[PDB]
């Protein structure tokens, strides 16, 4: 799951 | 003037009445009769067994719900069937959570409360049904009556179905009486009440009565045929 | 991520990096951070990227059907409110920590939401794995009442702090700056790292890939 | 955090530290844990700052349409009792150490614990938080029947002062209100207003 | 067309063959049985609604005489129609008020209340199981950059703004009356007199209830009688 | 790791009005091979293709059922659906999994079907969409991938230099990666046609 | 729960009786015209505005759902607020899912498929309005209407609502396809104005205009200026 | 138009009143209780030579100790017959006994009155079952008959006919029976009885016999065990 | 008219004749009163006996609903006692949720609210009953609502229901109630039931008491066997 | 998490  | 106000129960009509509720009432009113009287210790119900045919059995009218309360029905069997059902529920309910026996006018209010649901809801009827209510508990003896209007009745005696109109006089004439019968007695006089129902030529046999018991010292308790046999010899009358 | 914003004399600045990663390798560099609201509010997003974009957009949505049904400019306590009572429905599943800032008919105001629905109303704030970097800015240097180009100046080295310090954050700053007569989108604000030149020449020549099989499909 | 209230004849105070941490980080220094429920009913808010904000919220929402039916001011334990029933039906769910305190014309100044757990308790003090733990000493030792509004003013800055101290948990600006049947009267006191005891350095 | 009727165009909110609904017209004439009139006017400064206040017994508690009721400490109501209806009505738009500002944050627009409670009685105009209510309900309060603001809505379902308006057996008198007034280039002395005309009465201070929201004072207030009768008083003297 | 399972290898890569998106051949069960053509890119119109690489059981069913929904959309409005369109489709079916997801991680690769501009994207596992104007990744050698396109891929490039560079691309990743290759297919998106090749590549 | 039958159903002619007599409702409305130029589109419609003492600017019959699309309407007011709502609910659906502005005839299939729901649905009736819903996108202006049964109409230019036939044949002499939007606007009014009865003043009637820009109610201000004209 | 639970002015629902009109036009059944067993005789009533009158079944097996004679729209019988069935083997699941005759009759008499058109769950029942049934069988109570109307009212009889002539056969059924009446007594009894109220020639493929006795199971009987019985005639 | 078979229908004139009808059913039940006073409120019911089989005290039309809370009814008994469950749940619910008991007003609007519900619709009936509710409390006072068929809810000072509602209000009229003792006022109660009482059409009549105030400490009870029987006899001799 |  991408993340920022 | 009618027609257009009778066949829900939803609907008032210009009298402020609900037709399909007195019409239920009419299924009570021809069922056959029933007495409910009462002592300072019991309460007794005898009720006429209506025969089909000469070889069929009578018709059940007395029914055990719980140790304390039986019950004589007039009206849809049916219908008998499903409130002595709900009251036995009520009576299993109040054993299981207090461990002791429901008393009788609670008992009472659930059925009013109860039976007056579909009372006000479109597309259901009323019970077709009433009843006499024997009960005995911590307030002592009781008789109850109640009715397809969901309404109820705390009675010293009372009498319902065909011709109890009679039965009514002569409970009215003697019930000053009851109060310090003992058993025997009071089962006579409740004898006695149901007989004044009968067209003059008819009597009272042990193929048409059925008593039922409550009190003090003693479980609700039936006698049907021969164990009734005691109680009308007895035969006070003419 | 490092994302922050800022109170200023007539206004909001918000601030954000634009790096996204997918583990310790970075997804995308030029991603945005900084979300369309309403016309007067706007939402820097951090943690879970799909939970941020598809929280702000529901809200914005929800906010439009608002102000289309009021015909009034929407409030960023309306804002706060649905957002935050949806993250607190979602019990932090939603990893969406949100720097909301906007100005209406009452104002400038800034607000921090974090995934399990609790709210800051504050005049400067940060979020995201840089965020102690860009507060550490804010404390050492934010000041009442700025004018709009030092609060810029600040959210902008806020943000880069971040940048610097924090293997999560990276790439630009985008800025968006939000008054009663001005709404300036910055993206990108800032550019301070530039990818190095290409040293060789790798000129793969036609014919180096080996084919096995053709089909020529032609359209119309 | 750090909360306190106190009872006096014709009101109440309340008192919170200002600081909300994450782990050791604070991410609030100024953090306002005395939330208005109505007119003259504050809660003073420890625990999970999510689930303390929401229930604060969903019992403002419930008491102010209570309110407008009855056509009359509500009373204060009514508010404690909608924050019991909500903090003891969600018990398993929530983290949440409450103090309810106001006035209201029926019983006057009025504080109320409600615990994490759900139990509901009235006071002449109460104290919450985990700060809490440090002045439980000091505040049985101070606390005298019959104070004055400023006297429970002063009691509640030093009480929040020494917890704030010691309790990492705690800290920032002491946030102060009273409450009387003339209104809510709000104030903070900082830095050098913040009440001073002496490090214990050697002779 | 020109009245026509085909089916169950009357008893029920279907068309009819000219496309009224004559069930919502006679939600209307209900709004008349109750015999009041109410009259509501803004100015720059506040909004006051006025409504009759008939006490023909006086073994009623008249504190319990209202058609005046807080929805809000904000936004004020005037009621005009069946009373139980009109109670209904007023719940329901205090839960509606109550609910926007739990999930907005901020206070409810007295135009989006009236354009909620007007949203829902259209569902009464085209589901068949249900009447509109008999009743028809006039708003007061203060906008932050509109001023004083006046709404009203009926069974219908439409509603609007207003500089002035009324409701109730002299509706269109009131109507005539204040489009009369309002065509030149005081709002509580103006209410007050408006009705004083059309039902031809000249007041005493209990025959009348009067609420206001003004721009100084936007929290809803209801005049005492000592108030309403310096009003009286200072208009029978010109 | 539930990715690694079948593993497999997706990229897309842009051009100068064309894209290119490839994938590998492989369909095997932790160590075992079990098929060396298993299709990971579909078509989704004319000039617009879906490269999933992931759990093979999802890569199927995500394929199919966004075809279900893409039919029924060129259907119901006047047209084949847009590049940016499509990704919110796509977004939208994945994060309604959210709590419970389909385990791929699609790539799209394709031309407006109007102004023939090119498009490409990536989404994670939950649909957070990720546009680009270079190049997208996708699978169990995602930093073999990154390594390559990095290092290789230039702006501008005709439709033979964009062949060359991703399959040289591809087929370098994937020789680092045990659970990836047994070979490598292409598909080149132009306005005009679509070449599809096979390459000559490892098999072990 | 409600009643579950249907309260519109065939008539032994085969017409649906209920639908007919909505449209009656809408033909008792107040007039509403659509014109669509070149450039862009325009709602116009009369408000059966009686009494000085309505705030003309408190309610709208010319609404926007979208930036981009619009709606007036012919017949019952409280119905039309319903498909407001409805269709403003729509939009953002689709916006949802897809990112980009529903498209305006995606607009009015879904609108029209809700009128069609209560002409069959248990215990309701059908809506007694017409809608007329504009939109600009694909570069193109759109003028659809959506009548009771849910059937939908693309069109050039109509009326609608009392007198519709005559405004009809009036727009039927005097609309061209290379038509520029401020002709438009003026055409749309003297359409108005050949049903209306009372002197027209800009408070009486309201002006919705859509083009690239996006959808738009005209400001009262605007209004005047193309009264002084007519 | 009215509601399927109206009461009639003299306290009868209609419906039920009616479904009790229904059960005179099915075919004679005949119940007979001896202290040797119960016999249940019906008429098949055969319409046409091609229909098959083994394929007419108005008499069944409830458990192996009761058996059930039915007349009225056979149609509505199966769901009710299926009911008692099931809650025999219930009960013999729970209690490891036969149950009674009075209380399987009781069982299904308990779906009488259980029909409206605004309480009910699924689609349940519109209307009353239009049936009636004469319950036959053997239990610690000895060998027992009950009949049951659409009314829901159940109970005991020494004979019993039902179906179109009932009145007729009832009436010969008082005269005939006793007490003391051995079992092949009560079958012929019931064959002479059937033969009268018949329209059609009584003979083996028209009518159904069976027995339960205190010795032997529920017994349908043969084409060569009817005509046995014929002979007498 | 034409037109009243269904409370979701009006008839042309606005009027709903279902709910109409029920109050008929209330107006041909015998005589409720309730009285407020200084210190409290009582009750009075002119209770006809049908038959003299019934026990003294069968189809109390008093009921208790909480324990500061008395309710008074008349019409059709069924729907008033599932009228007093209703009232007797919301009570009880109240105190669960707010923690101190119900003001009777706030009851009152309550359960007029269940009522009015059951005035809108063919799926249900209205209520064929009209009932006062009465309680006492040193902050609130003495307080005595009334709510008909139709929802409306208003406090009295005197109130009347059933068939001679008109002839008791004009006796109720005639008393002072504000400076009186609940002491007092029974004996009043009692003498006008007896005076609105039709001794020629239905003989044979029970009267049933009931009250609120300071003397029971603000619990509803029943007036005392010796105290009724002193109200019964002073409006008996009253009579004569 | 967050806490006071
Ligand atoms: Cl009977
Ligand atoms: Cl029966
Ligand atoms: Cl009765
Ligand atoms: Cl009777
Ligand atoms: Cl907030
Ligand atoms: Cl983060
Ligand atoms: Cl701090
Ligand atoms: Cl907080
Ligand atoms: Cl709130
Ligand atoms: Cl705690
Ligand atoms: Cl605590
Ligand atoms: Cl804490
Ligand atoms: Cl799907
Ligand atoms: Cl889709
Ligand atoms: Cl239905
Ligand atoms: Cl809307
Ligand atoms: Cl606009
Ligand atoms: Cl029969
Ligand atoms: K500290
Ligand atoms: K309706
Ligand atoms: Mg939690
Ligand atoms: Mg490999």
């Amino acid at each position: 799951i991408i993340t920022x | 003037f009618r027609n257009q106000y009778d066949n829900d129960v939803t609907v008032w009509s210009p009298q402020g009445r609900i037709h399909q509720i007195e019409y239920a009432m009419e299924a009570v009113k021809q069922g056959s009769a029933t007495v409910g009287l009462k002592s300072k210790t019991h309460a007794v119900l005898v009720a006429l067994k209506r025969a089909q045919s000469e070889l069929a059995a009578h018709q059940k009218k007395i029914l055990h719900v719980d140790n304390h309360i039986g019950i004589s029905i007039a009206g849809l069997t049916a219908d008998a069937r499903l409130l002595c059902n709900f009251m036995r529920q009520e009576c299993l309910d109040s054993r299981f959570v207090f461990d002791r026996p429901l008393p009788v006018s609670r008992l009472v209010s659930l059925i009013g409360s109860k039976t007056q649901i579909p009372t006000q809801r479109y597309g259901r009827r009323p019970y077709g049904v009433g009843l006499l209510i024997a009960g005995y508990d911590d307030m002592g003896p009781h008789i109850f009556q109640t009715c397809p209007s969901a309404n109820y009745f705390d009675c010293r005696a009372m009498s319902i179905g065909a011709r109890s109109q009679s039965a009514r006089t002569y409970l009215e004439r003697h019930m000053s009486e009851f109060m310090e019968c003992n058993l025997n007695e009071l089962v006579k006089h409740g004898l006695r009440a149901l007989r004044e129902t009968l067209p003059a030529e008819q009597d009272l046999t042990t193929k048409n009565v059925s008593i039922g018991i409550v009190g003090k010292d003693l479980e609700f308790t039936i006698y049907d045929d021969d164990d009734v046999s005691p109680f009308l010899e007895g035969l006070e009358e003419r | 991520t490092t994302i922050a914003g800022v109170v200023y004399k007539d206004g909001i600045v918000l601030g954000a990096d634009t790096r996204a990663t997918e583990g310790m390798v970075v997804a995308d560099k030029n991603c945005s951070k900084i979300h369309f609201i309403s016309p007067n509010i706007y939402c820097c997003g951090a943690g879970t990227a799909a939970d941020t974009d598809m929280t702000t957009q529901l809200i914005s949505s929800n906010l439009e059907l608002h102000s289309l049904s009021t015909g009034r400019l929407p409030r960023v306590v309306t804002a706060n409110r649905m957002l935050k009572q949806m993250l607190f429905r979602y019990q932090g599943y939603i990893g969406a920590a949100l720097v909301l800032g906007g100005v209406d008919v009452t104002g400038p105001h800034l607000y921090s939401i974090y995934p399990h629905g609790s709210t800051d109303k504050l005049p400067y704030v940060t979020m995201g794995s840089g965020s102690l970097a860009a507060m550490a800015v804010f404390e050492d240097k934010f000041r009442p009442d700025m004018e709009e180009e030092e609060a810029k100046n600040l959210v902008s080295e806020a943000i880069a702090a971040g940048i610097f310090n924090d293997l999560g954050s990276g790439s630009n700053i985008d800025l968006c700056v939000i008054s009663k007569n001005k709404l300036d989108f910055l993206r990108p604000y800032t550019v301070p790292n530039k990818k190095g030149t290409r040293l060789g020449r790798y000129r793969c020549e036609k014919g180096t890939t080996a084919v096995l099989t053709e089909k020529i499909t032609p359209l119309e | 955090t750090t909360i306190m209230a106190v009872q006096f004849d014709g009101g109440v105070v309340l008192g919170a530290d200002s600081r909300t941490t994450t782990g050791s980080y604070i991410a609030n220094r100024v953090t306002d844990k005395l939330t208005p429920i109505h007119d003259r009913i504050f809660c003073c808010r420890s625990g999970s700052a999510a689930d303390t904000q929401a229930v604060a919220d969903a019992v403002t929402y419930q008491l102010g349409f209570h309110s407008i039916e009855l056509n009359e001011p509500p009373l204060v334990h009514t508010a404690a009792s909608l924050f019991k029933e909500m903090c003891y039906r969600y018990r398993e769910d929530l983290m949440a150490g409450i103090i309810i305190a106001g006035w209201d014309p029926q019983e006057g100044g009025q504080v109320y614990s409600v615990p994490m757990g759900g139990m509901m308790v009235r006071q002449s003090f109460a104290i919450g938080g985990s700060g809490s733990s440090y002045i439980y000493g000091y505040v049985d030792a101070t606390y005298r029947e019959g104070m004055t509004k400023e006297e429970c003013l002063q009691f509640t800055a030093n009480a929040l002062a020494l917890a704030m101290e010691r309790d990492g948990s705690s800290g920032g600006v002491i946030r102060l209100a009273a409450i009387a049947e003339s209104g809510v009267e709000r104030q903070v006191l900082l830095g050098d207003q913040i009440p001073k005891f002496a490090v214990a350095t050697l002779p | 067309s020109r009245g026509s009727s085909a089916g169950f165009d009357r008893h029920i909110t279907i068309f009819s063959p000219e496309g009224r609904l004559y069930q919502v017209e006679y939600a209307f004439k209900a709004i008349n049985q109750g015999g009041l009139t109410s009259v509501a006017v803004r100015g720059k400064d506040c909004a006051v609604i006025v409504t009759q206040k008939k006490v023909p017994d006086k073994l009623l508690d008249s504190s319990t005489v209202t058609h005046l009721f807080k929805i809000t400490e904000n936004i004020g109501c005037v009621m005009t129609g069946m009373t139980a209806d009109s109670r209904s009505q007023v719940q329901r738009a205090r839960y509606e008020a109550a609910n926007w500002k739990y999930k907005y944050g901020y206070e409810i627009p007295v135009d989006m209340l009236c354009k909620r409670i007007a949203d829902i009685s259209q569902v009464y105009t085209q589901n068949a199981e249900m009447r509109p209510l008999g009743c028809c309900m006039i708003l007061i309060g203060i906008d932050e950059e509109q001023g004083p603001q006046v709404y009203k809505c009926d069974p219908a379902g439409y509603y609007c703004g207003f500089k002035a308006t009324a409701a109730g057996v002299k509706q269109t008198e009131s109507t005539s009356f204040l489009e009369k007034k309002v065509k030149k280039k005081q709002t509580v002395e103006t209410a007050i007199t408006c009705l004083s005309t059309v039902l031809s009465i000249d007041f005493k201070p209990s025959e009348i209830e009067v609420g206001v929201v003004t721009v100084e004072n936007p929290k809803f207030r209801i005049l005492t009688e000592a108030e309403i009768d310096a009003h009286l008083v200072a208009l029978a003297e010109r | 790791s539930i990715m690694s399972y079948n593993g497999g290898a997706v990229m897309a890569m842009k051009g100068k009005n064309c894209v290119a998106i490839a994938a590998d051949r492989r369909f095997g069960i932790q160590a075992q091979m079990v098929t060396t053509d298993f299709q990971k890119i579909f078509p989704m119109g004319d000039r617009l293709y879906i490269g999933l690489a992931g759990l093979a059981t999802d890569v199927q069913t995500v394929a199919q059922r966004l075809k279900f929904r893409l039919n029924l959309y060129e259907l119901k409005e006047g047209r084949q659906i847009k590049p940016y369109t499509l990704m919110s489709m796509v977004a939208n079916l994945l994060y309604e999994k959210r709590f419970g997801p389909y385990y791929t991680e699609p790539v799209i690769a394709g031309l407006d079907p109007k102004t023939f501009k090119p498009f490409i994207c990536s989404l994670d596992l939950i649909g957070c969409p990720m546009v680009t104007d270079d190049f997208v990744v996708s699978g169990t050698c995602a930093e073999q991938m990154y390594g390559m396109c990095e290092s290789l891929w230039e702006p501008n490039m005709d439709p033979d230099h964009l062949f060359e560079t991703i399959s040289q691309a591809m087929l370098n990743a994937v020789d680092r990666d045990a659970v990836s290759g047994m070979g490598v297919i292409v598909h080149i998106i132009e306005k005009d046609k679509i070449t599809t090749r096979t390459l000559k590549a490892r098999m072990d | 729960r409600g009643y579950s039958f249907s309260l519109t159903t065939f008539s032994p002619s085969g017409k649906l009786v209920q639908i007919e007599y909505a449209l009656a409702a809408v033909a008792g409305g107040a007039p509403s015209v659509g014109i669509k130029a070149a450039n862009g589109v325009v709602l116009a419609t009369e408000k059966k505005q009686k009494s000085i003492l309505y705030d003309e600017r408190s309610v709208h019959k010319v609404e926007p759902i979208t930036k981009h699309i619009g709606l007036v309407y012919s017949g019952m007011g409280p119905d039309y607020r319903v498909l407001v709502h409805r269709a403003r609910k729509l939009a953002q659906q689709y916006y949802l899912v897809y990112q980009e502005p529903i498209p305006t005839a995606q607009l009015v299939q879904r609108v029209a498929s809700v009128m069609q729901e209560y002409t069959q649905s248990g215990g309701v009736r059908p809506f007694g309005v017409s809608l007329l819903i504009c939109g600009w996108n694909e570069g193109r202006p759109y003028l659809f209407q959506s009548d009771p049964s849910g059937a939908y109409f693309a069109w050039k230019a109509t009326a609608m609502g009392k007198n519709y036939v005559n405004g009809k044949t009036f727009l039927e002499k005097r609309y061209n396809e290379d038509l520029e939007l401020e002709d438009a606007i003026h055409t749309a009014i003297l359409t108005l104005k050949e049903s209306f009865e009372g002197q027209m003043t800009e408070d009486n009637i309201e002006v919705g205009i859509c083009n690239e820009a996006g959808f738009r109610r005209l400001t009262p201000t605007e209004v005047k200026d193309y009264l002084a004209a007519i | 138009d009215r509601g399927v639970n109206t009461f009639s002015p003299e306290g009868r629902l209609f419906q039920v009143e009616y479904a009790i009109e229904a059960i005179k036009l099915g075919s004679t059944a005949i119940g007979i209780q001896t202290s040797e067993g119960v016999c249940l005789a019906v008429e098949k009533r055969i319409t046409s030579p091609l229909m098959e009158p083994s394929s007419i079944e108005k008499i069944v097996e409830i458990d192996a100790h009761i058996g059930c004679a039915m007349s009225g729209l056979i149609a509505d019988a199966k769901t009710l017959i299926d009911k008692a069935r099931v809650e025999t083997q219930n009960h013999w699941f729970t209690y490891n006994e036969t149950m009674t005759v009075e209380s399987v009759t009781q069982a299904v008499s308990n779906l009488a009155l259980q029909f409206g058109e605004e309480d009910a769950d699924p689609g349940a029942m519109s209307r009353p079952f239009g049936v009636a049934l004469l319950f036959g069988g053997v239990d610690e109570k000895g060998p027992q008959l009950f009949h049951m109307d659409p009314s829901g009212t159940f109970v005991q009889c020494d004979a019993r006919a039902i179906g179109s002539a009932s009145e007729g056969a009832q009436s010969s059924l008082q005269e005939v029976y006793h007490k003391s009446m051995t079992l092949k007594e009560a079958i012929k009894s019931s064959l002479i009885i059937l033969k009268q109220v018949m329209e059609e020639k009584l003979n083996a493929t028209n009518i159904e016999l069976a027995t339960v006795q205190p010795g032997q199971n529920f017994h349908m009987f043969t084409k060569e065990e009817l005509e046995e019985v014929i002979k007498d005639i | 008219t034409g037109y009243d078979l269904s409370a979701s229908t009006f008839s042309p004139d606005g009027r709903v004749f279902q709910v109409e009808y029920a109050m008929k059913a209330v107006e041909n039940s015998s005589t409720a009163i309730g009285i407020r006073c200084k210190d409290g409120v009582v009750f009075g019911v002119e209770k006809l006996v049908l038959s003299k089989l019934y026990e003294e005290g069968s189809n109390k039309r008093l009921f208790n609903v909480d324990r500061h809370v008395g309710m008074a009814v008349a019409g059709l008994l069924a729907d008033a006692r599932s009228l007093a469950d209703i009232a007797r749940e919301e009570a009880s619910n109240f105190r669960s949720n707010f923690g101190y008991n119900i003001p009777l007003k706030h009851l009152a609007d309550r359960v007029a609210m269940y009522v009015h519900a059951y005035t809108l619709y063919s799926a249900v009936r209205p209520f064929g009953c009209s009932f006062m509710l009465g309680s006492y409390s040193v902050n609130d006072g003495a307080q005595l609502y009334m709510i008909d068929p139709s929802g409306v809810s208003y406090g009295y000072w005197g109130c009347a229901i059933g068939k001679a509602r008109q002839a008791a209000k004009t006796e109720i009229e005639k008393l002072q109630m504000k400076e009186m003792t609940c002491r007092d006022i029974v004996k009043e109660v009692a003498k006008i039931i007896y005076i609105v009482h039709d001794e020629v059409k239905d003989k044979a009549f029970e009267l049933e008491l009931s009250w609120v105030g300071e003397l029971t400490n603000g619990r509803h009870e029943i007036v005392p066997k010796d105290i009724r029987e002193e109200a019964e006899k002073y409006a008996k001799e009253s009579l004569k």
